[PDB]
């Protein structure tokens, strides 16, 4: 298991050998293998994805290219989506069709497979091979990592909900002043 | 305005059916003293008189070219134009105590003839129980539309005398 | 003492009283909200 | 019977030797229920022990402002602690406190939902636990002998210290100045300083 | 059996009984008589102090917070038409489509629920999510998701005393709310502003002199 969520609780039988299991399950979603088997490729999917997202979100500010939040904006309000500091001639049409009939090809193979495939598909999608040799403490790193972009992304979405400012200038903010600049000053998050 | 109709607060014709109905009660009044009995009663009917028209000035009432107050029955109609005290209400009021009366008597008449004699139950009412199912009669929405769901509300065709045709 | 309020418990007397009382209602509540053209809530 | 030589043991008080300061008081019978009586004895145990700080907290802090030996922050009554500026705001403070008392308080309720499980921390370190409200936390060993002595010595602090804040409360909101000061201008007659002229509690009199 | 009854000395009807949870035997009109019925009535009257309850605390909670001076609300009857005056206000025929439409997906599947426990519960039904959806075989009361604390699942007569007081607080909220709403019919003032003006003069201020509840007709 190597963790128990609640260190004196008693963490559910059917979470003992999974990977990166703390035995979490308060509310029981996984009672029943089928809807287990499908959280659990739900839950690295998801990982995989907000990985992909705050590694972009963290890239295009770190690099002075813009924020997350108003990527889109230039693209309404006329036109024009910069990448990289140059120039796409596409619009919102275009490119809302490009991307869905991609993610619907994409999407549509890959639902399509086995269930295990379904998740871990190996083969073409490890170029280096590095799946062969032991692969539970490399799931368990994933899924650990894909947690820790899942609420990273929240916390983008929540303090630019919040505040208003994106992540390195909310991270600036609190740097600069511990005390009185966090989620407390803020009258949004605590109220009283 | 509705169909073309005024409301009784702007309408010519109220006020002038009001002045004329007070100015024949004065003039009638003006042949008695100032604190005699009929004097009195001719005032409280000049007071109640004055009352009527103002109240239904003020209720919003619609008005025709007589001057005499007209009823909006339309359900929409009268809820968009502010006139659904004039049948909309009054008629979930009257079916509400009609349901309460029929049931109330229904679930007598259904309690007495399970009794061995219930022709003089019907002919000599037993007041304890009358009172008791009319005080139950208020909840006849609810206990009709249970029976309606429960199938007990209906007797079946077959058990039923007919004709024959 | 039952057989009074056994013929009390007639029709005829009962019908009587229902409507009495009823009228009576119905005369009080004209005494005290008369004119009562529409249902003003 | 112990809290009244007229009164019965409420048959639910009779066979429990094992609760600190039992005097079979429980004229509502509030916890005629067994599991009741178990939360309620955490609820005494964690209630007399806040009320037992924060009283004394509130007394050393008033004696430090009347005699004179704290700084600016002591001078000043425990009520208007808010005029005071400390290292960080009220919500930073507050919120500080909301995350360490979530997680104290949480291990605390492991530990009541199954006693002795929860008592290993993530080092490994254990200690021996003793009875659920009594997690163990000795680490002067106090409790080798006498335990019972000791506890009803704790219960009755406890219950004596609830009582004291009650009362600092309502006398706050009653009578002006710190306690120290309200014991002070009651001891100067005291004949006439007694709640009875406050003009508060008695409501009836004058108004 | 010999349970308290709301009247003394008159002894409770058949179809009551001592089983369901708020059971005081009080049934006059003997609304329940029917069994499908009465589990209606039952599931209709849990829904309703449920939403009275949450009603009542967002009326009441709000109000005694503005009345100390934290958190600036307004009255609960004026809540609606403030907002409306909002700049970017949520249309009110808009905001009451979205908020039915919702209700209709969640009412409808409860609904389900109520004329069978495990109906939600058919495999296959959603996204693996219908396994949590089974009730505890009494329809209003679905663990699974809702309950996720736990509380009351030690043994059945902890979770029977706490439904005990989740009846007897939806039937105080109910209770509350009517009294709300009548009390600012009367009187266009709060509940805190009325339960001050009563304590100030009780016999002077009450029902008896709002003007509205005694018609003045009468008087
Ligand atoms: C994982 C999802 C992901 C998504 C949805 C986006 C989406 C976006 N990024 Mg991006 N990024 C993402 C990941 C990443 N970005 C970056 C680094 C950047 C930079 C530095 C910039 C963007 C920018 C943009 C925007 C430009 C529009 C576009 O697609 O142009 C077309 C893009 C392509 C055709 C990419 C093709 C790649 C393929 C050849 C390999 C857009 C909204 C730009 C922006 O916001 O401008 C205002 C910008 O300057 N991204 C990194 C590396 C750290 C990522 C890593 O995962
Ligand atoms: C008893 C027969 C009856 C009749 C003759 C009418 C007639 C009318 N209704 Mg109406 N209505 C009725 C019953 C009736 N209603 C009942 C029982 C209800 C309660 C559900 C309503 C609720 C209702 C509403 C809410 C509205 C009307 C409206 C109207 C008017 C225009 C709608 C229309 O007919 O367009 C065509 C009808 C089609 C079915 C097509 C019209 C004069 C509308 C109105 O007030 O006019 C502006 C309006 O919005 N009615
Ligand atoms: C179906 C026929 C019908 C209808 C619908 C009405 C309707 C009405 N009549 Mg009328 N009337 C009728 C026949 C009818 N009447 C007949 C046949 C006569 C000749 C005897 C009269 C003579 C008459 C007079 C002299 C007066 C009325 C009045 C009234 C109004 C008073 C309402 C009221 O009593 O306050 C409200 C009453 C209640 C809320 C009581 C409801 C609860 C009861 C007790 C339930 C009864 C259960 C059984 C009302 C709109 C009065 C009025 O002011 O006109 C505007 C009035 O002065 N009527
Ligand atoms: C649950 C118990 C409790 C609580 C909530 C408080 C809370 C507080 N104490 Mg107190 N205190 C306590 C117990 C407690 N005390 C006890 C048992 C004693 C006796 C030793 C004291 C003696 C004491 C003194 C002498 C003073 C306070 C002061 C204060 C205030 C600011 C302290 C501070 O800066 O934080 C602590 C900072 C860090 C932990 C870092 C604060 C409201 C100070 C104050 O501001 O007066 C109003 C002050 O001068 N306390
Ligand atoms: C155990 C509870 C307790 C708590 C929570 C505090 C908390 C505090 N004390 Mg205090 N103090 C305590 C007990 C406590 N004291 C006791 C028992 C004594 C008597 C020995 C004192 C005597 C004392 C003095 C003399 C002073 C404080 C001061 C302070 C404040 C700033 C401390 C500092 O930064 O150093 C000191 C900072 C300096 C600039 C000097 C702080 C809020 C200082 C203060 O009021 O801040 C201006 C201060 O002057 N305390
Ligand atoms: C915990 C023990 C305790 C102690 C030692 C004191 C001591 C004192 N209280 Mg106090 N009080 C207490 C508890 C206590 N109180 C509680 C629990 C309450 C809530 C009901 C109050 C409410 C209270 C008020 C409203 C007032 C006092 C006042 C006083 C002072 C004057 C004596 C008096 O009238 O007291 C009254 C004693 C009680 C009301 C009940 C005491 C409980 C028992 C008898 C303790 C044994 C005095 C120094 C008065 C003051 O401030 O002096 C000017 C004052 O007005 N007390
Ligand atoms: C960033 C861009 C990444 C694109 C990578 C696409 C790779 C898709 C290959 C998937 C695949 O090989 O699955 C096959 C499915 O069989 C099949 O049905 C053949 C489908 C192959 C479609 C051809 C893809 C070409 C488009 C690639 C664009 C670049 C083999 O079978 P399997 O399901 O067991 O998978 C096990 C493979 N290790
Ligand atoms: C004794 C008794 C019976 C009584 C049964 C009753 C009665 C039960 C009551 C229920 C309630 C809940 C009554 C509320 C009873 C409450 C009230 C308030 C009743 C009447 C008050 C009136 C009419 C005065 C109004 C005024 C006017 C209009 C003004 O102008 C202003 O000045 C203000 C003001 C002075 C208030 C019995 C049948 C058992 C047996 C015998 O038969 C007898
Ligand atoms: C487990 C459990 C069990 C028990 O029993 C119960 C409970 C408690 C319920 C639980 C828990 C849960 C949870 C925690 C959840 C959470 C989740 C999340 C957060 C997700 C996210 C998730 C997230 C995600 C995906 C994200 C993603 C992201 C992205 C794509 C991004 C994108 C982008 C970019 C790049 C940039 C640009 O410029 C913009 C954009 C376009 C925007
Ligand atoms: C037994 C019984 C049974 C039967 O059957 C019935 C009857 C009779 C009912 C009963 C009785 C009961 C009772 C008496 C109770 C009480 C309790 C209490 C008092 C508590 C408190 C309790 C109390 C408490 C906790 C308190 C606490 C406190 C604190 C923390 C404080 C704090 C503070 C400080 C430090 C200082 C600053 O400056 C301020 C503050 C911040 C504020
Ligand atoms: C039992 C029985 C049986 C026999 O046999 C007969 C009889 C006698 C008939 C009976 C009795 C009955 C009764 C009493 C009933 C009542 C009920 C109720 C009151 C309900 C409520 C119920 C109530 C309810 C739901 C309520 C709810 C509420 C709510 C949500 C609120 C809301 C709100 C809020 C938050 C705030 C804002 O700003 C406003 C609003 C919007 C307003
Ligand atoms: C929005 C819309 O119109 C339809 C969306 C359909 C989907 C996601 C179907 C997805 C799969 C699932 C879960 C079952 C088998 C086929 C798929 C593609 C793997």
């Amino acid at each position: 298991k190597a963790g128990n969520w609640l260190p004196g609780s008693e963490t559910p039988a059917y979470l003992e050998n999974l990977p990166a299991s703390y035995g979490f399950d308060p509310l029981g979603l996984a009672a029943e293998p089928a809807s287990l088997a499908r959280f659990r490729e739900s839950e690295v999917f998801h990982g995989r994805w907000a990985m992909l997202g705050a590694a972009g979100v963290l890239g295009v500010e770190v690099l002075g290219y813009g924020n997350w939040y108003d990527a889109p904006l230039p693209l309404v309000q006329g036109g024009q989506a910069t990448y990289f500091g140059a120039s796409v001639p596409f619009d919102l049409g275009t490119l809302a069709a490009i991307e869905f009939a991609a993610m619907a090809g994409a999407e549509s193979f890959r639902g399509a497979a086995e269930p295990e495939k379904r998740v871990y598909p190996g083969g073409a999608f490890d170029p280096m091979g590095m799946s062969k040799g032991n692969s539970k403490e490399l799931k368990t790193k994933e899924i650990k990592n894909g947690r820790l972009a899942m609420l990273a992304c929240l916390g983008f979405a929540a303090q630019h909900a919040a505040t208003g400012a994106s992540p390195l200038e909310a991270l600036a903010s609190h740097l600069a002043n511990p005390m009185a600049v966090n989620f407390a000053t803020n009258g949004v998050s605590l109220p009283l | 305005d509705v169909a073309g109709l005024t409301p009784c607060s702007e309408s010519k014709a109220f006020a002038k059916r009001k002045k004329n109905e007070v100015k024949a009660l004065n003039k009638r009044l003006k042949n008695y003293e100032a604190d005699s009995a009929p004097a009195l009663a001719l005032k409280a009917t000049i007071a109640r008189t004055e009352a009527r028209f103002d109240k239904y000035a003020k209720q919003g009432l619609l008005c025709g070219t007589d001057g005499l107050p007209h009823l909006i029955a339309d359900p929409g109609l009268a809820l968009r134009y502010g006139h659904a005290g004039d049948v909309f209400i009054p008629t979930i009021g009257f079916i509400y105590f009609a349901g309460w009366l029929g049931y109330a008597g229904s679930k007598y008449l259904q309690a007495v003839a399970a009794t061995a004699k219930p022709i003089e139950k019907e002919i000599i009412i037993d007041v304890p129980l009358a009172w008791k199912l009319l005080w139950e009669g208020f909840g006849w929405p609810l206990r009709a539309f249970a029976e309606y769901k429960n199938g007990s509300l209906m007797e079946d065709d077959a058990k039923i005398t007919v004709s024959p045709r | 003492m039952k057989d009074f309020t056994t013929y009390l418990s007639t029709a005829p007397v009962l019908t009587l009283l229902s409507v009495t009382v009823v009228a009576g209602l119905l005369i009080e509540i004209n005494r005290f909200f008369p004119d009562a053209l529409i249902a003003a809530f | 019977a112990g809290w009244d030589l007229s009164a019965e043991v409420p048959a639910h008080l009779a066979g429990r030797k094992d609760l600190a300061g039992n005097y079979g008081f429980d004229p509502l019978n509030l916890g005629k229920n067994p599991e009741a009586l178990k939360w309620y004895q955490q609820a005494e145990l964690q209630n007399g022990r806040w009320a037992m700080l924060g009283v004394a907290g509130i007394l050393v802090q008033e004696l430090l402002h009347s005699t004179g030996l704290g700084g600016k922050a002591a001078d000043v009554y425990w009520f208007d602690a808010g005029n005071n500026t400390f290292w960080a705001p009220k919500e930073t403070l507050i919120a500080i406190s909301f995350l360490m008392f979530n997680w104290a308080e949480l291990n605390r309720m492991q530990d009541y939902i199954k006693p002795g499980s929860n008592v290993t921390d993530p080092f490994g370190n254990k200690i021996k636990y003793v009875e659920l409200g009594y997690p163990g936390f000795d680490p002067l060993s106090f409790s080798k002998n006498n335990f019972d002595e000791w506890k009803l010595k704790e219960i009755k602090n406890a219950r004596l210290a609830m009582l004291a804040f009650l009362g600092i409360v309502a006398q706050h909101n009653a009578q002006p100045g710190s306690p120290l000061e309200q014991l002070g201008a009651h001891l100067a007659n005291p004949w006439k300083n007694h709640f009875i002229n406050n003009g508060v509690s008695p409501f009836l009199t004058d108004n | 059996a010999t349970r308290p009854l709301w009247q003394p000395g008159v002894e409770a009807p058949k179809h009551l009984d001592g089983t369901m949870p708020g059971d005081f035997g009080f049934d006059p009109l003997n609304l329940g008589v029917n069994k499908e019925a009465l589990n209606w009535y039952r599931n209709a009257e849990l829904q309703n102090g449920r939403w009275a309850m949450l009603g009542v605390a967002g009326i009441v909670i709000p109000a005694e917070l503005t009345r100390v001076g934290v958190l600036n609300v307004p009255e609960w009857a004026e809540a609606g038409k403030v907002y409306a005056e909002s700049e970017n206000a949520i249309p009110f025929a808009s905001l009451l489509m979205v908020q039915l439409f919702l209700f209709n997906f969640v009412e409808i599947k409860r609904w389900e629920d109520i004329k069978k426990p495990g109906s939600q519960a058919e495999p296959g039904s959603f996204l693996g999510f219908e396994s949590g959806f089974k009730g505890t075989g009494i329809s209003g009361y679905p663990g699974g998701a809702f309950n996720p604390f736990g509380l009351g699942n030690s043994s059945k007569e902890a979770m029977d005393d706490l439904k005990w007081r989740e009846i007897r607080n939806g039937r105080l909220a109910m209770v509350a709310f009517l009294g709300f709403l009548s009390q600012h019919a009367a009187t266009g003032k709060g509940p805190l502003d009325n339960l001050a003006d009563h304590l100030a003069d009780p016999w002077g201020a009450n029902f008896c002199s709002n003007g509205v509840s005694i018609p003045s007709a009468l008087g």
